[PDB]
């Protein structure tokens, strides 16, 4: 381009050349899981009288 | 002989019947698989009685 030009993209690249800054990304997935089933049951069976 | 009810006297006194002598278990064990509640029989002479709940 034109001297004028050349000075302008001179300033442009100057500053979009600049060293880009470095990023350190520590996520912390943490998840943490139980629960308590529980079974009970009494059957009574006889003969005579009837079962559950 | 009702529905409602877990099972029909039909398929325990046939298995009863079936069990008999050293039997099968297959099909009465089929029917008493899901059941569940309180199945109570009385005899008192001649008339047989079965509760269900």
């Amino acid at each position: 381009a034109q001297p004028d030009v050349m000075a302008e993209l001179e300033q442009v690249v100057a500053k979009l050349d600049i060293r880009r800054a470095q990023v350190l990304v520590e996520a912390i997935i943490v998840e943490i899981a139980d629960g308590d089933g529980l079974n009970l049951g009494v059957q009574w069976a006889n003969t005579n009288g009837g079962g559950t | 002989q009702f529905t409602n009810a877990g099972p029909g006297i039909g398929s325990v006194a046939i298995a009863a019947k079936d069990y008999k002598d050293n039997g099968t278990t297959t099909g009465l064990a089929k029917l008493a698989e899901n059941f569940n509640g309180m199945a109570a029989g009385f005899y008192q002479g001649n008339w047989a009685m079965l509760v269900t709940a």
